[PDB]
C-alpha cells in the first residue's frame, strides 16, 4: 500500500567517460522501442502470479442436522414403543 | 463602534415607523432587544442613501452587551456605507480598518478575521470564535425494477411465456401456466407436477430461478442506493482544481478582507490570486444569492458565516481541510488603555462557558 | 508558465546561466521531413537554440542527431478508451465463492431424502426429493410425503437449515454485487483488435495524432497501425479529447502524462486510461541538448539532485496530480445473461434426459 | 397475508381459475415489497450514524 | 559495495536491479532507465 | 441484513498511506523500520534534513 514517493528507474551504469555509452543507450532505446522489455514483464510477472463463503458457514448446518436426526430417530423409536406399551 | 453587516452574527432589520420594532421571543424567553443602528438602508448599492437608524441584533450584540457591562462603558453602534472590512490602499485604510485608524471609532466589536498587516496596525486581544477557513459548493431515488429496463422485461416475460408453454407441450396443459405464473412468485397451487417422467426435474430446474432472480434484484438496488453523491470535490487547497485556476471554475471572495493579505503573503499562491482578482465581491450577501442560483461554483474565506448559511439553506455542502485556523476578536485602537480589560472580560466570558451558550442557542437553533 | 517552466526556474536556480526562451517556429515536435527535422529538434539540429524543453519523447532517431538529457517523469505510449460501459462478470449462477457448497447442498439433499425414504418404509423417494426441493428453494408448498409427527422434526430442521443457506447465498450475493472492478474491452496495442482494426471490426479507429514522436514509433512499429490510424488524424489535444468525449473519436494513442492529465481533468470522468502502470515504449521527457560544449554532464548533475530531494515529488503532486483517480454500480444485459445461460443448459439438459 | 410472509397452510377459499389473477398480482406485489424492504434493510445497516 | 566494483576496476558494467540516486550520477553514467519504479511499503496482510 | 452488513466488512489493508503516514514518519517503540543497507535508500534518507 501507499503512493510512489520515488519513481526511479533502473539504469545501465559503465565506467566513467566510457566509449560505449552511446551503443548501450541506442540499444536500450531500441529495445523499448520494439518492446522487448514490455514481453520480458510479461512473460516473467504474468507467469509468477497468484490471487468468501467456506466451510464454516456451510458444514455447521451440515454436522448440526447430522447429529439431530440420531435425536429425532431414537424419540421416534420413544413414540412409538410408548404407544405400542400404552 | 463599526460593525458589519453579516447575516449570521449581525441580521438586518429595519425598524418600524415609532423608532424601535420588539424582537420575537425565544424558546429560552427573555429576548434581548438589540440597541439602534445607524445603518445604510440597503449598504450604499451604487448610490448615497440615507442614515436610517435600525434593529441589528445577531450574534455579536450579547457579547457587546457583556462587554459593556462588564466594562461599565457607554456604545454608539454604526455601520459604515462602503461595508469593507479592511486591506492596503491602492496609504492608508479603507472600510472598518480606515474607520478605526480615522479615529472615528476608538474600539470595534464586529466579526473579523486577524492577519499580519492587522495585528501589527490594532491588536485583536483574545479571540472568543474559532473557525477554520472552509469551501462551500452548491449540492446538485431509484426505478421500480432496477436491473431490468424495457428491453429486458420484454425478454424476460417471452422467456417466461415460452418456459410456461414449454412446460405442457412436454407434459402432452392450460392448467400448468396458471400453476406457473402461481408459482413464480410464493404462492403456489394444490395440482403440483405430475413427476410422471421427467415433470419432477422440469419442476426442480425451475424452482431456483425467482430466488435467483430475486436476489440479484435487491443486490443491484442496494448497490445502486449506497452509490451516496461525492461530496468532498474540493479537498482544500490541495485539490489540483482549487491550486490550479480553470476558465470553467469560478472563484469567489469578499473584497477589501484579509483573504487579499493571505493570498499576497505567500508568492507561490499568487497565481491562485491575480489570475483570479476579478472574481471579486464586496458584499458576502451578494455572493451568497448569486451562489444561490448556481451562477457560482464554490464560495471560499468566509468560512464562520459560511457554516451558518449552508445550515439555514440546508441546500450549499461544505467541504474543504481548515488551512487557514485563527479566530475572530475584538479590535482595539493602538495603545489603547481598555484593551487589558477586554481581554480579561472575553477570557472570564468565555472561561464559564457564556459563548458555548450563545453558540448553542442561536448557531445551533438552525440545524440541517 | 508550466511544470517546464517550473524546472527551468529550480535549474536556473542550482546552477546560474542565462537563459531566453523561444516558442516554436515551424511544427510542433520532431520529425523526419525529407532528412530534415522540425520543431524542437530542428531547431536544436540547427545550431538556433541549444537546449530543447518540452514534450520531446526519447528515441533511437532523436537522440542520434541531438543528446538527451536524464528523464524526470516517466511517460510512453497509452490508450484511453472509456466509451463502452461493461458491466460485472455474469457469475450470479455460479459465484467463484462457495463452488463446493452447491454440491455439498445436493449431497446432504440426496442424504436426507434416503433417510426420509428409509423411516417412512419402516414414489416415495421421488416424493421426498420434491419435498425437499420444495423446502430449500422455497418457490411453492410441497406436498408433506410423512404422515407422522415424529419425523416431522428431521424436514422441519432441515428446512430451517435451508432458509438459513439461502439468506447466507443472498448475503454473499449482496456482498459480491458491490464491487466495482470495471473490467473493461481493453488490452493494449498488443491486441489484434488495435493493430488490424479493419480486420477485427470495421467499427473502430486508432486515433493517432501524426506530427509526433509517438506516431513515429507506432509508424515504425507496424505499418499497419499507421495505414489505418492514418484516415483518423486527429488534430491538436482538446479538438480530440471533445471528439474522444462526444464518442467520434474510438480511442487516444498520445502520450500517457497527456492521457493521464486529461482523464485527470474536468472532462475525464467518462474517459479514464488504462489504469496500468507499466505503458509502452516507457520514456520520459528529457531535455535535448547539442552537447557540443559538454555541459549536458551539469544538467544532469542538478537534474539528479532535484530528483533526490522532495521538491521534484511536491512539484509533481501539485501539477501531475488530477482529479477522480480510479462504486458507480451499473446494470446491463450482459450481466444477468448468466442466469438465462444456466436456464437453457437446464432446459437442454431436461429434453435430452426426457428423450 | 400467507403470501406476504413465510408460506403456511392455505385455504381453498376461491373456486376457479378467474379468480386466481387477483391473488397472483397481490403475491407478486407482497413478494416485491418484501425483497425492496430487506434491500433497503441490507443498505441502511451499513450506515454511518450510528456511533 | 557494488558501486566500488564499478571504479575499483574489477568490473565494466554494473548490469543488476539498482535504484539511481544523485550521487552515483556524480562521475560514472547510467545512460538510460530501462525499468521506472516507485519505493512502496509493503506490510503483512491481516 | 445483518449479515450482508458484516459480509461487506472489508479487512483494512491501507495501514500506511506511504511516506506521508503520521504513524509510520514518526518513530514509535512498536513500529520498526527495515531497509537494505548500503544501498540507495540511505542516501536518499540522508539526503535531506526532512
Ligand atoms: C422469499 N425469498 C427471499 C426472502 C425475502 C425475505 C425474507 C426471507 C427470504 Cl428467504 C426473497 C428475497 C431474496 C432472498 C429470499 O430468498
Ligand atoms: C505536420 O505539420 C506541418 C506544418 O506544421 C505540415 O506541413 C504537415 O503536413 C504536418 N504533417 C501531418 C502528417 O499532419
Ligand atoms: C455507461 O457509461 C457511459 C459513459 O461512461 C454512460 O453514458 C452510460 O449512461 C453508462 N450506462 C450505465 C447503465 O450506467
Amino acid at each position: 500500500t501507499g503512493e510512489l514517493f520515488f519513481r526511479s528507474g533502473f539504469g545501465i551504469g559503465m565506467r566513467k567517460d566510457s566509449p560505449w555509452k552511446q551503443n548501450v543507450s541506442l540499444s536500450i532505446l531500441k529495445s523499448h522501442e520494439n518492446g522487448f522489455m514490455e514481453d520480458l514483464d510479461k512473460t516473467w510477472v504474468r507467469y509468477q502470479e497468484c490471487d468468501t463463503l467456506t466451510f464454516e458457514n456451510m458444514a455447521g448446518v451440515f454436522m448440526l442436522v447430522a447429529g439431530g436426526i440420531v435425536a429425532g430417530i431414537f424419540l421416534i423409536f420413544i413414540e412409538i414403543a410408548y404407544k405400542r406399551h400404552k | 463602534i463599526v460593525t458589519i453587516h453579516q447575516e449570521p452574527f449581525v441580521y438586518v432589520k429595519p425598524t418600524l415607523s415609532d423608532g424601535t420594532c420588539k424582537e420575537e421571543f425565544t424558546v429560552n424567553g427573555d429576548p434581548v432587544k438589540k440597541v439602534i443602528c445607524t445603518g445604510p438602508n440597503d449598504t450604499s448599492p451604487g448610490s448615497p442613501r440615507h442614515t436610517v437608524p435600525q434593529c441589528c441584533y445577531g450574534f455579536c450584540i450579547d457579547l457587546l452587551i457583556k462587554l459593556a457591562r462588564t466594562m461599565n462603558f457607554t456604545y454608539e453602534v454604526h455601520l459604515v456605507a462602503d461595508g469593507k472590512f479592511g486591506t492596503q490602499e491602492r496609504k492608508e485604510w479603507n472600510g472598518m480598518m480606515g474607520e478605526l485608524l480615522s479615529g472615528q471609532a476608538d474600539m470595534i466589536v464586529a466579526p473579523l478575521t486577524i492577519n499580519n498587516e492587522r495585528a501589527q496596525y490594532i491588536e485583536f486581544s483574545k479571540p472568543f470564535k474559532y473557525q477554520g477557513l472552509t469551501i462551500l459548493v452548491k449540492k446538485e431515488l431509484d426505478s421500480f425494477m432496477q436491473p431490468f429496463q424495457s428491453t429486458l422485461w420484454l425478454l424476460v416475460g417471452l422467456s417466461v411465456h415460452v418456459v410456461a408453454v414449454m412446460l405442457y407441450l412436454l407434459d402432452r396443459l392450460s392448467s400448468a401456466m396458471w400453476f406457473s405464473w402461481g408459482v413464480l412468485l410464493n404462492s403456489g397451487i394444490g395440482e403440483g407436477a405430475p413427476r410422471s417422467f421427467s415433470a419432477r426435474i422440469l419442476g426442480m430446474v425451475w424452482a431456483g430461478f425467482a430466488m435467483i432472480i430475486v436476489a440479484s434484484y435487491t443486490a443491484n438496488l442496494a448497490a445502486f442506493l449506497v452509490l451516496d453523491r461525492p461530496e468532498e470535490r474540493i479537498t482544500g487547497i490541495n485539490d489540483p482544481r482549487l491550486r490550479n485556476p480553470s476558465d470553467k471554475f469560478i472563484y469567489a471572495t469578499v473584497k477589501q478582507s484579509s483573504v487579499d493579505i493571505y493570498f499576497r503573503r505567500q508568492v507561490e499562491l499568487s497565481t491562485m490570486y491575480r489570475h483570479m482578482e476579478k472574481h471579486n465581491y464586496e458584499s458576502a450577501a451578494e455572493a451568497i444569492q448569486a451562489v444561490r442560483d448556481n451562477k457560482l461554483h464554490a464560495f471560499i474565506w468566509d468560512s464562520a458565516v459560511l457554516e451558518f448559511e449552508a445550515s439555514q439553506k440546508c441546500d450549499l455542502v461544505t467541504t474543504g481541510e481548515l488551512f487557514f485556523r485563527s479566530g475572530f476578536g475584538i479590535g482595539m485602537r493602538k495603545d489603547s488603555p481598555w484593551k487589558q480589560n477586554v481581554s480579561l472580560s472575553i477570557l472570564k466570558s468565555h472561561e464559564n462557558g457564556f459563548m458555548e451558550d450563545l453558540d448553542k442557542t442561536w448557531v445551533r437553533y438552525q440545524e440541517c | 508558465k508550466g511544470f517546464c517552466i517550473d524546472i527551468l526556474k529550480k535549474i536556473s536556480k542550482s546552477v546560474k546561466f542565462t537563459y531566453d526562451l523561444y516558442l516554436v517556429t515551424n511544427g510542433k515536435h520532431g520529425k523526419k521531413i525529407n532528412g530534415t527535422w522540425n520543431g524542437m529538434i530542428g531547431e536544436v539540429v540547427m545550431k538556433r537554440a541549444y537546449m530543447a524543453v518540452g514534450s520531446l519523447t526519447i528515441n533511437e532517431e532523436r537522440s542520434e542527431v541531438v543528446d538527451f538529457s536524464v528523464p524526470f517523469i516517466e511517460t510512453g505510449i497509452s490508450v484511453m478508451v472509456s466509451r463502452s460501459n461493461g458491466t460485472v462478470s455474469p457469475s450470479a449462477f455460479l459465484e467463484p465463492f462457495s463452488a463446493d457448497v452447491w454440491v455439498m447442498m445436493f449431497v446432504m439433499l440426496l442424504i436426507v431424502s434416503a433417510v426420509a425414504v428409509f423411516v417412512f418404509e419402516y414414489f416415495t423417494i421421488g416424493k421426498a426429493i420434491w419435498l425437499l426441493w420444495g423446502l430449500v428453494f422455497n418457490n411453492s408448498v410441497p406436498v408433506q410425503n410423512p404422515k407422522g409427527t415424529t419425523s416431522k422434526i428431521m424436514v422441519s430442521v432441515w428446512a430451517f437449515f435451508a432458509v438459513i443457506f439461502l439468506a447466507s447465498y443472498t448475503a454473499n450475493l449482496a456482498a459480491f454485487m458491490i464491487q466495482e472492478e470495471y473490467v473493461d474491452q481493453v488490452s493494449g496495442l498488443s491486441d489484434k483488435k488495435f493493430q488490424r482494426p479493419n480486420d477485427f471490426s470495421p467499427p473502430f479507429r486508432f486515433g493517432t495524432v501524426p506530427n509526433g514522436s509517438t506516431e513515429r514509433n507506432i509508424r515504425n512499429n507496424y505499418a499497419e497501425m499507421h495505414a489505418y490510424m492514418g484516415k483518423f488524424n486527429q488534430r491538436g489535444v482538446d479538438d480530440a479529447l471533445l471528439s474522444l468525449k462526444t464518442g467520434k473519436l474510438d480511442a487516444f494513442i498520445y502520450d500517457a502524462a497527456v492521457l493521464n492529465y486529461m482523464a485527470g481533468r474536468d472532462e475525464g470522468c467518462k474517459l479514464v486510461t488504462i489504469g496500468s502502470g507499466k505503458v509502452f515504449a516507457s520514456t520520459g521527457y528529457g531535455i535535448a541538448i547539442q552537447k557540443d560544449s559538454g555541459w549536458k554532464r551539469q544538467v544532469d548533475l542538478a537534474i539528479l539532485q532535484l530528483f533526490g530531494d522532495g521538491e521534484m515529488e511536491e512539484l509533481e503532486a501539485l501539477w501531475l496530480t488530477g482529479i477522480c483517480h480510479n462504486m458507480s454500480s451499473q446494470l446491463d444485459i450482459d450481466n444477468m445473461a448468466g442466469v438465462f445461460y444456466m436456464l437453457g443448459a437446464a432446459m437442454a439438459l431436461s429434453l435430452i434426459t426426457f428423450i
